C-alpha cells in the first residue's frame, strides 16, 4: 500500500543523493542518541599477501595423507614444481603380490585427471601373462569410473583390481 | 594397610551415588505442589522437607568423604612415581586359587540345589489344568 | 537386550529381542543364542562407549563380510573415535571377537615423503590402525573397553 | 592466553564440583526480585551447568580408571586382595540367603505338617 | 485459557514492528556503501517493504485472533491484595508464586535433560497393586477389571471403544506375559469353566501381541511400576483408531502399527 | 524363491535365490545359484545379475578360514548396509566430491564417506572463503542412529582463538558433530544450511580477533569453549550475561539469549527485558564489540530499574474497578528507556556515556510548551527538583548522572527523613515522588 | 471503564492511518527537497517537519505496548491464581484465605532457607 515514498525515493536514482542527510539524520539525531557507532579501534584491510609459496595444494596431501597404511608414498625426481605440484610412487604392500608402481600427476582440483598413465605399460605389463591379465582387468574397470578421483578412487580401484588378481 | 584400590572403588561409587542423588532429590522436588494444600493441611510438605534435609546431609557427606578419599589419594604417592601414561597400550596367589576353587565347589553345590528346587518349585504347571 | 520367548511343544520357539524379529528354531537348533550374545556385546560396547568421549553411531550390525561370519550368520563390528585416536572392534562366532585397535601419535613406520617437505608436521589424523592384540589384558569380563578407553589424558 | 595452547591454571578436580553444582542453583535461591516473565532463558544456563558438571565428572572418572589400571600393573597384590575380599564377600552373602531360604521353607513345611486332618 | 501464549506473540509482533521501522528508518540515512555497479540496494529496500507487509499482515491476524477478555478481572481472586495496607504486608504472595512457578519448571528441565545418567551400574505387599490399579483406572474410555483367580499373581483386562479386549497377567509391580485379542474371541469371562487363557487368536492379532511383547520388554524401568504402567497404558492407548498409516499406504498389509517412541507408523518397516 | 528387505526402501530391489537344480553327480549341494535384480505399476526392468555370480563360491573356498546359509546373510546384509551409503553418494554426485566407494582405513569395515572441496556459500565469500579453506580439515560421514535412517556428520578446523581452557585444551579443533535423520530414504539442504552457518560464525570468529583496551582487565574469561557457539561471561566480577549467537535457518536473523551462569548473580540477571532490542542491533552489524560495549555499559542500569515492582497492578485501580499497572518497561531502543507509572508520566532517563547516564522529560517531543504529546497527563509536578536533590519553569532538557542511579534505586525502609512514626515497607524516592 | 483488548482493536486502525500520513508527508519533504536542490522554485508548500508524526507514531505504539504488557501481566496472574488456589470467595472464609496465603509465604520462605543453607554447606 505504501508505494508513493518508494517509487517517489526510487526517482532520485543519479549521483545527487545527500539531502537524504538533512531528511532524516535530524529526526534520527533527535530519537536516536547512540555515541557507540564506530568508536572502537578498526582499520579496512582487506588483503596484504595470500599465496603458498611453501608446498603443493593442501587438499591433496591432505587426503591422500589419510588412507591406508597398506600404500607407501613418495616423489620422483622433481618435473612436476609448480602445475602438476604431484608426481607420485605407489607400492601396494599387503597380502598380495606387487606391481609395478604409477605415475600419479594431478590436475587443478577439477580433478579430470587420470593421473598415471603407464610410461613403462608395453614391457614391463608384457613380461608376464598374469600381470598382463591384471592390467588389462585393470583398465577394463578404469572406463566405468565416471569423473574418477586419483587421489582415492583410482588408487582404491588398483588396489582392488590387484586382489581380485587371484581370482 | 593401603587398600588404594578399594578406596578409588568407593570414591568411585560415592560420586555415582551423589549423580544419582542430585537426580533421586530433583524427582523428588519436581512436584513440589502447593504447601497451602486444600485438602491436605500439614502432611505433605513436613514429610518432603524432612526427607529434602536427609538427602542434603546425604550429599553433603558424600562431598566430605569424596575430599577424604581424594586427599588420601593423592597424598599416598607410593610406586612409580613417573607413572608412564604411555604404559597402558600393550602391542603368592595360591591362597587366592584356593579360595577361587571353594567358591567355585560352593556355586556348583549351590546350584545343583537349584536345580533340585526348579522341580520341586514348579509344582503347579503340571496340574494347573484340574486345579480347583 | 532384554529378549522374551515362549515355548512351543509341537511348535518350535518364538523370540522377540527388541523389534519384533520372530524367528522359529528347531529340536537341537540354537547357535541364535551364540549371535545374540555377540550382537549383545556389541550394544554393550555401544551403550558404555556412549556412557563415558562420545563416538558416533556407525555400529552396524553388518559389513564387509570379514571373515565369512561361520557360526550362524554372527557378525557385528563397530568403532570408536574417542578424541584424536580411535579403537575399533570386531565380534562374531569366534570370528575374531577379540578386536582390539590402539595407536600413538609419533609411531614407528610411516609416509612421511609426501608430507615431510611441508611445514606443520600433521600428527593428527590416523594412518596405521595398529591393533592393539587384545590378549593377556587385564580384561575381567570383556567390558573393560572403557577401561582401554581412559587412555586419553592422566 | 586466549588462543594460547598452554593452559597456565592448577587447584582444580576439588573446589570445580561444589563450584558447578552451586552455580546454577545459586540462581535460584536469590533474595533479588524476580521478573515475573521469562521463557527458554535460564534453560540454557541449566543445560551448559549440568553438561560441564557431567564433563568434568568423565574427566574424574576416566583420571581414576587410569590410576586404577596403573596400580594394578604396578601392585597386583593389591587388586588381588581386593578381589578375594570381594569374593568372601559374595561367599557370604550366598551363605547368608541359603540359610535364610532354608530356614524359611522349614518353617513353611512345618507349619503345613498336617493340614489334612483326616 | 491459553490465550497468553498468542497475547506474548502480539508482543513480540508489535515489538518487531517497532524494530523493522526503526531500521528502515535508519538504513535510509545513507545510500549504497560502495556499490561501483549498479544500484542493486532497490533489492534491499523492496524487502524492507515487504517486511513492512509482513507486520501489518501479521498486526491484521493478531487483530482478528484474541476476541476479547472475561470480565471481572483477576476473577476476585486477589482481592485480598487488592485490600487495604493494613492486612497487606501482598506483593510477596505473587512473589512466591513466581519463585514457585520458576523452580518447577526449572526441576522439571533438570529432571528432563538429565534422562542422560552416568550411573555406571545399580549396586551398593498385595497394597500397591489395587492402588495401581484404582489410580489408572480414573483415566476415561479405558475400562479395566481384575479377578486374579490364579493366585498372588496379578490377573486383569482392560477395554476399548471396540470390542478388542486385552488379557494383561503379571506379577505385583511391572507388566508381563500379556496377550491380546479381539471382538469376545477370547471370551476369557468363563471360558470352558473359568476366566481361560488359551493364549489364541484367530491369526491376526498375533502381530499386535509381539508389538506388546516387545513394548514390555522396552518399557521395562529399573523402579517406578507406576511410571511402567502408565506408560504402558499410553502405548496401548495408541491403537484406538488404527485407520492412518504414514511413511506408507493404507494398503501395505493386514494391519500398520509399531509407536513404542508415541507415534504410530506403517509397519514391518523398523 | 525371491527376498526383499523394507530398511532401505519400500521396494526398490527384490533379490531371487534358486538353487542350480540337477547338480553334476550330486543327489545333494545345488549349488544354490544367486541372481539380483534393480527393477523399479511395477516395473520389470534389467537385473544383469551384475554382482559377483557365481564366484562367491570359489572365494569363500580361497579363504584361509551344518548350513552354509551365511553366504546369502552375507549378502543381504552388505545390500541392506551399502544401499542407504550408495543412495546419499549419487544424490551428493550433484553439487562437488563424487569419491566413489571410499573406506575409512579399511580395517573398520564399514562403507565411508568423504567430502572434498565443499561448495561455496552465499554469505562472504570474498576472503572469508580463504580463511576456511585455510582452517577446512579433512571431514566425512559415517552411518548413524539405529541403521536404518539416520545420517551423522564429523567436522574438524584449524586452531580456535576461542578455545579457552578446562574444556580438553587441544592444538586442533578435536571434533564437530552433525546428526541427520531423513523420512524417505533432502540431508543436503541441511548441511548447506549448518554449513552456511559455521561459515557465518567464523566470519564473525574472525573479525573478533582483536586486542579490546579496558575489556581484558574484567586474565580472560572466556572458558565457554566454540563447538558452534561463541560463549563468553567476564562481566561483574565473575561469570555472566553469556552471549549466544547461532544461525536459524528458519529465517535470516540470529538467536541472543543471556546468561545464568554465576552463583554472585541475580535471580534472572538476563536482559531479556531489552533482549529483543539487543538481537536486531546485532542483527544490524556483527560487529560483536558494540554488543559487548553496550551490555557493559545498559547491565548497571538495568539491573538498577528491574528492582520496582512492574507486574501488579498495585491492588484496585483508584478511580474503577480496571486494573493498572504502575510501572512500564519500554524497550524501544539499544539504551534509551522511557519508564512510566500508573499508565502516565512516563520518565525518560537512560545511559548514553562510558561512565555516566542522563535523565530527561519524555513528554515535550522537541516541544518546550508549543504542543503535546496529546496522550497521557504530562509533566508530572517537578520531577528535575527530584533528580537534582540526588544529582550529587515548565520543561526539562537532559540533566545528566552517574552510582546516584543506584541510590535513586533499591527502596530503602527509611522513606527520606523517616523521623519514625510508622510505615512497615520499603518505599522508592522514585515511588513516594510519583505517589 | 474502557477494556484493554477492545481499546487495542479499536486504536489499530489509527496506528495503520498514522503510518499512513507519515509516510506521506515524508514523501512530501522528500519530492519537495528534490525540487528545490536540482529543480526550480516550484515546491512552496510548507508541510509537516516529519518530527511530530514521527514521535506521535512512537508514542502510540509504545501506547498500545504498554496496554498489551498489562492485559498480559492481568491474565497471566488470573491464571496462576486459579492454578495454584481454590475457590474461596465469602467454601471459605477470607481469613482462612488470608491464613492459607500465610502458611504458603512462610513455606517459600523455608524452602529458600533450606537452599541457602544447602549453598552455604556447599561452599
Amino acid at each position: 500500500q505504501p508505494l508513493l515514498d518508494a517509487v517517489l525515493a526510487n526517482i532520485r536514482s543519479p549521483v545527487f543523493n545527500h539531502s537524504l542527510y538533512r531528511t532524516f539524520v535530524p529526526a534520527m539525531t533527535a530519537i536516536h542518541g547512540p555515541p557507540i557507532t564506530a568508536p572502537v579501534v578498526c582499520t579496512r584491510k582487506r588483503r596484504l599477501e595470500d599465496d603458498e609459496r611453501q608446498s603443493i595444494p593442501s587438499v591433496l596431501q591432505g587426503e591422500v595423507a589419510r588412507l591406508d597404511p597398506k600404500f607407501l608414498v613418495n616423489l620422483d625426481p622433481s618435473h612436476c614444481s609448480n602445475n602438476g605440484t604431484v608426481h607420485l610412487i605407489c607400492k601396494l604392500d599387503d597380502k598380495d603380490l606387487p606391481s609395478v608402481p604409477p605415475l600419479e600427476l594431478s590436475v587443478p582440483a577439477d580433478y579430470p585427471a587420470q593421473s598415471p598413465l603407464w610410461i613403462d605399460r608395453q614391457w614391463q605389463y608384457d613380461a608376464n601373462p598374469f600381470l598382463q591379465s591384471v592390467h588389462r582387468c585393470m583398465t577394463s574397470r578404469l572406463l566405468q569410473l565416471p569423473d574418477k578421483h586419483s587421489v582415492t578412487a583410482l588408487l582404491n580401484t588398483w588396489a582392488q583390481s590387484v586382489h581380485q588378481a587371484c581370482l | 594397610e593401603v587398600n588404594t584400590a578399594s578406596l578409588c572403588r568407593i570414591g568411585q561409587e560415592t560420586v555415582q551415588d551423589i549423580v544419582y542423588r542430585t537426580m533421586e532429590i530433583f524427582q523428588l522436588l519436581r512436584n513440589m505442589q502447593l504447601p497451602n494444600g486444600v485438602t491436605y493441611h500439614t502432611g505433605t510438605y513436613q514429610d518432603r522437607l524432612t526427607k529434602l534435609q536427609d538427602n542434603l546431609r546425604q550429599l553433603s557427606v558424600l562431598f566430605r568423604k569424596l575430599r577424604l578419599v581424594y586427599d588420601k589419594c593423592n597424598e599416598n604417592c607410593g610406586g612409580m612415581d613417573p607413572i608412564p601414561v604411555e604404559q597402558l597400550i600393550p602391542y603368592e596367589r595360591r591362597e587366592i586359587a584356593e579360595v577361587n576353587k571353594k567358591l567355585k565347589q560352593k556355586n556348583q553345590q549351590l546350584k545343583q540345589i537349584m536345580d533340585q528346587l526348579r522341580n520341586l518349585i514348579w509344582d503347579i504347571n503340571a496340574m494347573l489344568a484340574m486345579r480347583n | 537386550s532384554i529378549q522374551l520367548q515362549l515355548n512351543i511343544g509341537v511348535e518350535q520357539i518364538r523370540v522377540v529381542h527388541r523389534d519384533g524379529r520372530v524367528i522359529t528354531l528347531s529340536y537341537q537348533e540354537q547357535e541364535l543364542q551364540d549371535f545374540l550374545l555377540s550382537q549383545m556385546s556389541q550394544h554393550q560396547v555401544h551403550a558404555v562407549q556412549q556412557l563415558a568421549w562420545q563416538v558416533l553411531s556407525f555400529s552396524n550390525h553388518v559389513g564387509l563380510g570379514p571373515i565369512e561370519s561361520i557360526g550362524n550368520a554372527s557378525a557385528i563390528t563397530v568403532a570408536s573415535p574417542s578424541g584424536d585416536y580411535a579403537i575399533s572392534v570386531r565380534n562374531g562366532p569366534e570370528s575374531g571377537s577379540k578386536i582390539m585397535v590402539q595407536f600413538p601419535r609419533n609411531q614407528c613406520k610411516d609416509l612421511p615423503k609426501s608430507d615431510v617437505l611441508q611445514d606443520n608436521k600433521w600428527s593428527h589424523l590416523r594412518g596405521p590402525f595398529k591393533e592393539v592384540q587384545w590378549n593377556k589384558m587385564e580384561g575381567r569380563n570383556f567390558v573393560y573397553k572403557m577401561e582401554l578407553l581412559m587412555s586419553a589424558l592422566s | 592466553a586466549a588462543p594460547g595452547a598452554p593452559r597456565p591454571s592448577s587447584s582444580t578436580l576439588v573446589d570445580e564440583l561444589e563450584s558447578s553444582f552451586e552455580a546454577c542453583f545459586a540462581s535460584l535461591v536469590s533474595q533479588d526480585y524476580v521478573n515475573g516473565t521469562d521463557q527458554e532463558e535460564i534453560r540454557t544456563g541449566v543445560d551448559q551447568c549440568i553438561q560441564k558438571f557431567l564433563d568434568i565428572a568423565r574427566q574424574t572418572e576416566c583420571f581414576f580408571l587410569q590410576k586404577r589400571l596403573q596400580l594394578s600393573v604396578q601392585k597386583p597384590e593389591q587388586v588381588i586382595k581386593e578381589d578375594v575380599s570381594e569374593l568372601r564377600n559374595e561367599l557370604q552373602r550366598k551363605d547368608a540367603l541359603v540359610q535364610k531360604h532354608l530356614t524359611k521353607l522349614r518353617h513353611w513345611q512345618q507349619v503345613l505338617e498336617d493340614i489334612n486332618v483326616q | 485459557s491459553v490465550n497468553l501464549e498468542a497475547f506474548s506473540q502480539a508482543i513480540s509482533a508489535i515489538q518487531a514492528l517497532r524494530s523493522s521501522v526503526s531500521r528502515v528508518f535508519d538504513c535510509l540515512k545513507d545510500g549504497m556503501r560502495n556499490k561501483e555497479t549498479l544500484e542493486g540496494r532497490e533489492k534491499a529496500f523492496i524487502a524492507h517493504f515487504q517486511d513492512n507487509l509482513h507486520s501489518v499482515n501479521r498486526d491484521l491476524n493478531e487483530l482478528e485472533r484474541l476476541s476479547n477478555l472475561v470480565g471481572k478481572p483477576s476473577e476476585n481472586h486477589p482481592l485480598h491484595n487488592s485490600g487495604l495496607l493494613s492486612l497487606d504486608p501482598y506483593s510477596q504472595l505473587l512473589q512466591a508464586y513466581k519463585w514457585s512457578n520458576k523452580l518447577q519448571y526449572h526441576a522439571g528441565l533438570a529432571s528432563g535433560l538429565l534422562n542422560q545418567q552416568s550411573l555406571k551400574r545399580s549396586a551398593n505387599p498385595q497394597y500397591v497393586d489395587d492402588v495401581i490399579s484404582r489410580i489408572d483406572r480414573m483415566f476415561p474410555e479405558m475400562s479395566i477389571h481384575l479377578s486374579r483367580p490364579n493366585g498372588t499373581s496379578a490377573m486383569l483386562l482392560v477395554t476399548l471403544g471396540k470390542v478388542l479386549k486385552v488379557i494383561v497377567v503379571m506379577r505385583s509391580l511391572f507388566i508381563d506375559r500379556t496377550i491380546v485379542k479381539g471382538y469376545n474371541e477370547n471370551v476369557y469371562t468363563e471360558d470352558g469353566k473359568l476366566d481361560i487363557w488359551s493364549k489364541s487368536n484367530y491369526q491376526v492379532f498375533q502381530k499386535v501381541t509381539d508389538h506388546a511383547t516387545t513394548a514390555l520388554l522396552h518399557y521395562q524401568l529399573p523402579q517406578m511400576p507406576d511410571v511402567v504402567v502408565r506408560s504402558f497404558m499410553t502405548w496401548l492407548r495408541s491403537y484406538i483408531k488404527l485407520f492412518q498409516a504414514p511413511c506408507q499406504r493404507c494398503g501395505k498389509f493386514l494391519q500398520d502399527g509399531l509407536p513404542p517412541t508415541w507415534r504410530d507408523f506403517r509397519t514391518l518397516e523398523a | 524363491k525371491n527376498k526383499l528387505f523394507i530398511k532401505l526402501t519400500r521396494l526398490p530391489q527384490y533379490y531371487i535365490v534358486v538353487e542350480m537344480l540337477e547338480v553334476p553327480n550330486k543327489p545333494t549341494q545345488l549349488s544354490y545359484k544367486y541372481y539380483f535384480m534393480s527393477v523399479n505399476s511395477p516395473a520389470m526392468a534389467l537385473l544383469l545379475q551384475q554382482f559377483k555370480e557365481n564366484i562367491q563360491d570359489l572365494v569363500f573356498r580361497t579363504k584361509t578360514g551344518c548350513a552354509f546359509n551365511k553366504v546369502l546373510a552375507h549378502f543381504v546384509a552388505m545390500c541392506d548396509t551399502n544401499m542407504p551409503f550408495v543412495g546419499l553418494r549419487l544424490e551428493l554426485s550433484n553439487l562437488e566430491i563424487p569419491h566413489q566407494g571410499v573406506q575409512v582405513e579399511g580395517d573398520g569395515f564399514s562403507h565411508a564417506i568423504r567430502l572434498l572441496k565443499i561448495p561455496p556459500c552465499k554469505g562472504i565469500t570474498e576472503e572469508t572463503q580463504k580463511a576456511l579453506d585455510r582452517s577446512l580439515l579433512d571431514c566425512t560421514f559415517r552411518l548413524q542412529g539405529r541403521n536404518n535412517r539416520t545420517w551423522v556428520a564429523e567436522l574438524v578446523f584449524a586452531n580456535c582463538p576461542l578455545n579457552g581452557t578446562s574444556t580438553r585444551e587441544q592444538g586442533p579443533s578435536r571434533h564437530v558433530y552433525l546428526t541427520y535423520e531423513n523420512l524417505l530414504s533432502k540431508v543436503v539442504e541441511m548441511f548447506l544450511n549448518d554449513w552456511n552457518s559455521i561459515a557465518r560464525l567464523y566470519e564473525c570468529v574472525l573479525e573478533f580477533a582483536r586486542s579490546l583496551p579496558d575489556i581484558p582487565a574484567h586474565i580472560f574469561s572466556e572458558v565457554r569453549v566454540y563447538n558452534y557457539r561463541k560463549l563468553i561471561l567476564c562481566y561483574g566480577t565473575t561469570k555472566g550475561s553469556s552471549i549466544s549467537i547461532q544461525w536459524n535457518s528458519i529465517h535470516q536473523k540470529f538467536h541472543i539469549s543471556l546468561g545464568t551462569v554465576g552463583p554472585n548473580s541475580g535471580c534472572s540477571n538476563c536482559h531479556n527485558t531489552i533482549l529483543h532490542q539487543l538481537q536486531e542491533m546485532f542483527n544490524k552489524t556483527p560487529n560483536v564489540v558494540q554488543l559487548l560495549q553496550v551490555l557493559f555499559d545498559t547491565q548497571a542500569p538495568l539491573n538498577a530499574i528491574n528492582k520496582l515492582p512492574t507486574v501488579p497492578m498495585l491492588g484496585l485501580t483508584q478511580r474503577t474497578n480496571t486494573a493498572y499497572q504502575c510501572f512500564s518497561i519500554l524497550p524501544q531502543s539499544s539504551t534509551h528507556i522511557r519508564l512510566a507509572f500508573r499508565n502516565m508520566y512516563c520518565i525518560d532517563i537512560y545511559c548514553r556515556s562510558r561512565g555516566v547516564v542522563a535523565i530527561r522529560d519524555g513528554a515535550y517531543s522537541l516541544f518546550d510548551n508549543s504542543k503535546l504529546v496529546e496522550g497521557f497527563y504530562p509533566a508530572p509536578g517537578l520531577k528535575t527538583f527530584l533528580n537534582m536533590f540526588v544529582d550529587s519553569r515548565s520543561w526539562a532538557a537532559s540533566i545528566p548522572t552517574i552510582s546516584a542511579l543506584n541510590i535513586l534505586l533499591l527502596p530503602s525502609p527509611t522513606p527520606g527523613l523517616v523521623p519514625g512514626l510508622a510505615g512497615s515497607y520499603l518505599c522508592s524516592p522514585l515511588e513516594r515522588f510519583l505517589g | 471503564d474502557f477494556d484493554p483488548v477492545q481499546r487495542y482493536k479499536m486504536l489499530i486502525p489509527q496506528l495503520k492511518e498514522s503510518l499512513q500520513t507519515l509516510m506521506k508527508v515524508a514523501a512530501q519533504n522528500l519530492i519537495q527537497n528534490t525540487n528545490i536542490d536540482n529543480g526550480q522554485k516550484s515546491s512552496d508548500g510548507p508541510i509537516q517537519r516529519f518530527d511530530k508524526c514521527l514521535e506521535e507514531f512512537y508514542a502510540l505504539c509504545d501506547q498500545l505496548e504498554l496496554c498489551l504488557r498489562l492485559a498480559h501481566e492481568c491474565l497471566s496472574q488470573s491464571c496462576d491464581s486459579a492454578k495454584h488456589s481454590p475457590t474461596l470467595v465469602p467454601s471459605l472464609p477470607y481469613p482462612q484465605y488470608l491464613a492459607v496465603i500465610k502458611a504458603q509465604i512462610s513455606c517459600a520462605k523455608d524452602i529458600h532457607t533450606a537452599l541457602l543453607d544447602c549453598a552455604n554447606k556447599v561452599t
